[PDB]
C-alpha cells in the first residue's frame, strides 16, 4: 500500500 | 530469499495537450500489482497481480484517494519545478519519484528507500538513515529546506520501517506461491557460424523468475567480459524473463569456452558448453 | 536536458516453431523521455492488435515497455519492430532473428 500525499516539491 | 515493495509515479507536462498526466504503479520484486492512469477513462487504483484481488472495497477506495491527490499534487510540483529552473511554461517536463522498502528472508527491514528525477536527472534523494536528504542542486535545494520544515523524513521513516514493510510481508504470504517462487532459468548453447575462420557461440537463458541473473563465458577459465556481447534481460509475457550471452570463437576452439549460469532458483550454479 | 534513444529487442515468447502460435515481442527500454511509437509488422505492415505493457522505468530512471501480439512464425514470413522517439530522426526498425 502506498504512502499518503503530505508535501509537493 | 530477499523482497522489495516499490511505488513508481510519473507525472508528465504537454503543454497544448491538457493537464500533465500522472501514472502510478506498484511492484513487488519483478511483479507488478497494481496501476493507476489519470488518463484512464474512469482513473481507480487498479489490480494487476491476482494475490492483490482480495483485498476489499476499503483497500482500493484508499489507494484510488492518493493517486486521485497525487494526481492533483504532482501537477503543483511540475508548476514549482519550472519555476525552480527558470523555464518556459511551453516545453514538456517528467517527474518520476520511486520509494519503498526492502526485507530479507526473515521479513525484517534491510533499508527504505525514497527518490526522485526530474527530466531524467537524479533530482532528490532520503538518506539511507531515513533522517536526512541528498539534493543534486540548488533547485532541489528547495524542495529540501520545504520538506526539513514539514518534518518529511520523519513521516517516511514512520512509513518505510512500518506500513511498508507490513504490507510487504503481508503481499508476501497472500502471494507465496509466486512471488516467494524462484524460477530457475533454462539454459542451452547455440552455434552461429560467422566465417570459415569464427562462430557466435551464444549462451540462452530462458523462463526465469526473478530478473536478476549472472551470466558469462570464460575461455581456459578465465572471465570474457569486456570479448562478451550481454543483451539486456527482457521479459517473455509470462512473468518470466530471458536473456544471452555471446562469444566469438575461432574455428575449432570452442570446447575452450565455458558459460556459468547462477540465478536464485538453481540448486546450483550451472557449467555450460556447446554440444554439437 | 538529455534525452535517451531507445534500445531495442525483438524476440518471440515461447520458442519458434514453424506453424505453431507463439507472442512476437518488441521491448524498448532505456529511452527518456517517455513518449515513443512501436509499430509491430508482418511482411512490412503495420499489425492491428497490439497491445502493450504500463509504463514504467527502471533504477537509472529510463523507461521501458514491452508490446506483443499473438504470431504464427513460418520459414517465408517476416516480422519486425519500428520504432520512433523524439532522439531518432527517422523510424528504426528491427527485425526479427530467432536466433536473438
Amino acid at each position: 500500500a502506498q504512502d499518503i500525499y503530505r508535501a509537493s516539491y | 530469499g530477499s523482497h522489495s515493495m516499490r511505488y513508481f509515479y510519473t507525472a508528465m507536462s504537454r503543454p497544448g495537450r491538457g493537464e500533465p498526466r500522472f501514472i502510478a504503479v506498484g511492484y513487488v520484486d519483478d511483479t507488478q500489482f497494481v496501476r493507476f492512469d489519470s488518463d484512464a477513462a474512469s482513473p481507480r487504483m487498479a489490480p494487476r497481480a491476482p494475490w492483490i484481488e482480495q483485498e476489499g472495497p476499503e483497500y482500493w477506495d484508499r489507494e484510488t484517494q492518493i493517486s486521485k491527490t497525487n494526481t492533483q499534487t504532482y501537477r503543483e510540483s511540475l508548476r514549482n519545478l519550472r519555476g525552480y529552473y527558470n523555464q518556459s511554461e511551453a516545453g514538456s517536463h517528467t517527474l518520476q519519484r520511486m520509494y519503498g522498502c526492502d526485507v530479507g528472508p526473515d521479513g525484517r527491514l534491510l533499508r527504505g528507500h525514497d527518490q526522485s528525477a526530474y527530466d531524467g536527472k537524479d533530482y532528490i534523494a532520503l538518506n539511507e538513515d531515513l533522517s536526512s536528504w541528498t539534493a543534486a542542486d540548488t533547485a532541489a535545494q528547495i524542495t529540501q529546506r520545504k520538506w526539513e520544515a514539514a518534518r518529511e523524513a520523519e513521516q517516511w521513516r514512520a512509513y518505510l520501517e512500518g506500513l511498508c514493510v507490513e504490507w510487504l510481508r503481508r503481499y508476501l504470504e497472500n502471494g507465496k506461491e509466486t512471488l516467494q517462487r524462484a524460477d530457475p532459468p533454462k539454459t542451452h548453447v547455440t552455434h552461429h557460424p560467422i566465417s570459415d575462420h569464427e562462430a557466435t557461440l551464444r549462451c540462452w537463458a530462458l523462463g526465469f523468475y526473478p530478473a536478476e541473473i549472472t551470466l558469462t563465458w570464460q575461455r581456459d577459465g578465465e572471465d570474457q567480459t569486456q570479448d562478451t556481447e550481454l543483451v539486456e534481460t527482457r521479459p517473455a509475457g509470462d512473468r518470466t524473463f530471458q536473456k544471452w550471452a555471446a562469444v566469438v570463437v575461432p574455428s575449432g576452439e570452442e570446447q575452450r569456452y565455458t558459460c556459468h549460469v547462477q540465478h536464485e532458483g538453481l540448486p546450483k550454479p550451472l557449467t555450460l558448453r556447446w554440444e554439437p | 536536458m538529455i534525452q535517451r534513444t531507445p534500445k531495442i529487442q525483438v524476440y518471440s515468447r515461447h520458442p519458434a516453431e514453424n506453424g505453431k502460435s507463439n507472442f512476437l515481442n518488441c521491448y524498448v527500454s532505456g529511452f527518456h523521455p517517455s513518449d515513443i511509437e512501436v509499430d509491430l509488422l508482418k511482411n512490412g505492415e503495420r499489425i492491428e492488435k497490439v497491445e502493450h505493457s504500463d509504463l514504467s522505468f527502471s533504477k537509472d530512471w529510463s523507461f521501458y515497455l514491452l508490446y506483443y501480439t499473438e504470431f504464427t512464425p513460418t520459414e517465408k514470413d517476416e516480422y519486425a519492430c519500428r520504432v520512433n522517439h523524439v532522439t531518432l530522426s527517422q523510424p528504426k526498425i528491427v527485425k526479427w532473428d530467432r536466433d536473438m
